[PDB]
């Protein structure tokens, strides 16, 4: 028996995982609300870096 | 002179063999890096030997 060399498991696949929800966006609290305007006087909204 | 025996029994430990070691060196230096092992060649056959 003589020593000829190392083998090594060639990696096939690849998991990545992310964390839960990093800073979700506020859609939810402005979905499910408490007051709304009317539709003569409706409000937007500026929902941005989310 | 004696006058009576006296049947002893001693005890004597001696080692007779070791731990059989082996260490990869392509795993112990450079573990899945391919530029490390790249670099570590350049060395030579040191982990062959």
């Amino acid at each position: 028996i003589y020593q000829t060399s190392n083998f090594r498991v060639v990696p096939s696949g690849d998991v990545v995982r992310f964390p839960n929800i990093t800073n979700l966006c506020p859609f939810g609290e402005v979905f499910n609300a408490t007051k709304f305007p009317s539709v003569y006087a409706w409000e937007r909204k500026k929902i941005s870096n989310c | 002179i004696p006058t009576n025996f006296s049947i002893s029994i001693t005890t004597e430990v001696m080692p007779v063999s070791m731990a059989k070691t082996s260490v990869d060196c392509n795993m112990y230096i450079c573990g899945d890096s391919t530029e490390c092992a790249n670099l570590l060649l350049q060395y030579g056959s040191f982990c062959t030997q």
